[PDB]
């Protein structure tokens, strides 16, 4: 289970599961390690590292899916990144 | 004055209008349904409006502008668009008189 | 069931997933596998309190119903530095933003 | 359409089983084309329908109108009735793509008026008027039948 290494605009390390990781449209044509951002910061980085772990987590399984949630003011800032780092 | 003149000839146009497979589209919205009769729409609808209560306030004497009266029109429209879905004639019927008003709008200036 | 966990250590976070079942030392070798550091030099710790290596993840909180993925539960680790330990450490995650006022 | 209802009059007893968080809205499409706003099921609740058999059920949030999965499908039609035992609609939302699940906070966060006096991508602007409409994602599943059919 490879793991790759997401870094922001404040430094954060952030590792994540290489399978889960590529769930990104944009992350996947970068890969096919190192990958760092500028316009994203941490809190947005791991709201979407936490999308990545539930969309291949509750994707394709009949069992009921739970309830996504976005903090109110992440909500733009997370608008921009999943229109960036294509969902 | 005249006004009240103008805004019948406008709205009786539209209450008048018979679609193109022959048959009035506006004879739903004419009147609004009864209170205790359709409950469910009046809490979505939290500002409802029946053809006959534009005609109502033309006959009494309220829009004291011409302007006034589109305003007030777009609303009929905007409440089916509002309960009603895209698809359902009622709403495919808000979209035809809007536009059709503005055109009866256009007989005037 | 399942455990959907972010392992933080300063600006660190390590987003990984065990077994309602398994144990701490198991945990260490997933990191044993993303840093290569062996347990010993590792010190789990959670609210501060360091866990065992043999503990089970549903006895200790982890349960399905606490380490959601979309609300994973941190758990945060020292390291050993000549056989003295370090204090355990989280650079937080940066304040989201003023909320627009026509969000507000 | 090539999506309507088929007037058997066979009558079978459905379940509106709701596992959504939200207020989910049924949606009949009549004999021929036109969507019907049946009443409403908030989280949980699992009121008893008597629709038909050949009939057409979709499911939508009563405020967004957005997508919902009727037994982890888009559409819904009720089978003939078995040894006495109605049959069920168990409701839950899917995995969006994360711009769907923002644009939703986001309009329903944002009044229809000021979608665009916020601070964005000029980009997205433009995908926030896009309120997820039933002729759309009905003429779209139409798209994608003659599309394997």
């Amino acid at each position: 289970m490879m793991y790759v290494k997401l870094i922001s605009s404040d430094g954060h390390e952030f590792i994540v599961k290489r399978e889960h990781a590529l769930t990104s449209g944009t992350i996947k044509a970068m890969l096919s390690n190192e990958v760092n951002f500028r316009e994203i910061p941490s809190h947005v980085l791991s709201k979407v590292c936490m999308y990545f772990t539930y969309k291949v987590r509750y994707t394709n399984s009949s069992t009921e899916i739970p309830e996504f949630p976005i903090a109110p003011e992440i909500a733009l800032e997370l608008l921009m990144a999943a229109n960036f780092l294509d969902c | 004055p005249k006004l009240t003149k103008q805004m019948n000839a406008i709205i009786d146009t539209v209450i008048n209008y018979k679609d193109s497979s022959g048959r009035q589209l506006s004879e739903v919205f004419i009147q609004l349904p009864s209170r205790k009769e359709l409950p469910e729409y009046y809490e979505l609808i939290r500002k409802p409006v029946d053809f006959k209560k534009i005609k109502e306030r033309i006959r009494n004497h309220k829009y004291r502008s011409l302007g006034d009266l589109e305003k007030d029109v777009m609303l009929l429209c905007h409440n089916a668009q509002t309960f009603n879905l895209e698809g359902s004639q009622i709403y495919e019927d808000s979209i035809v008189l809007q536009s059709v008003f503005k055109s009866a709008r256009q007989k005037i200036a | 069931m399942d455990v959907f966990l972010m392992i933080r250590r300063h600006k660190t976070t390590i987003f990984t997933d065990a077994k309602e079942s398994s144990t701490v030392f198991e945990l260490k070798r997933i990191v044993e596998g993303i840093l290569k550091r062996p347990p010993d030099e590792q010190r789990l710790y959670k609210d501060d309190q360091l866990l065992d290596d043999g503990k089970t993840l549903g006895e200790c909180g982890f349960t399905s119903q606490t380490a959601r993925p979309q609300a994973p539960a941190t758990v945060g680790l020292a390291f050993r530095a000549d056989d003295t330990f370090e204090a355990l450490c989280i650079e937080p995650f940066s304040s989201p933003p003023e909320l627009p006022d026509v969000m507000k | 359409p090539v999506l309507r209802s088929v007037n058997s009059r066979e009558p079978s007893q459905v379940i509106f089983c709701n596992r959504s968080p939200r207020v989910v809205l049924p949606v009949w499409l009549n004999f021929d084309g036109e969507p019907q706003p049946y009443p409403t099921l908030p989280p949980g609740t699992g009121r008893r329908i008597h629709s038909y058999r050949g009939h057409l059920w979709l499911f939508r949030d009563a405020g967004t109108h957005d997508g919902l999965l009727v037994n982890q499908t888009e559409l819904f039609v009720p089978s003939l009735n078995v040894d006495g035992q109605p049959i069920f609609a168990n409701i839950t939302l899917p995995v969006y793509t994360l711009k769907e699940r923002c644009l939703q906070v986001v309009r329903s966060l944002v009044k229809p008026e000021n979608y665009r006096r916020l601070d964005i991508v000029r980009s997205l602007y433009e995908d926030l008027e896009d309120h997820p409409n039933v002729q759309k994602d009905l003429e779209r599943l139409t798209q994608e039948r003659i599309a394997h059919q």
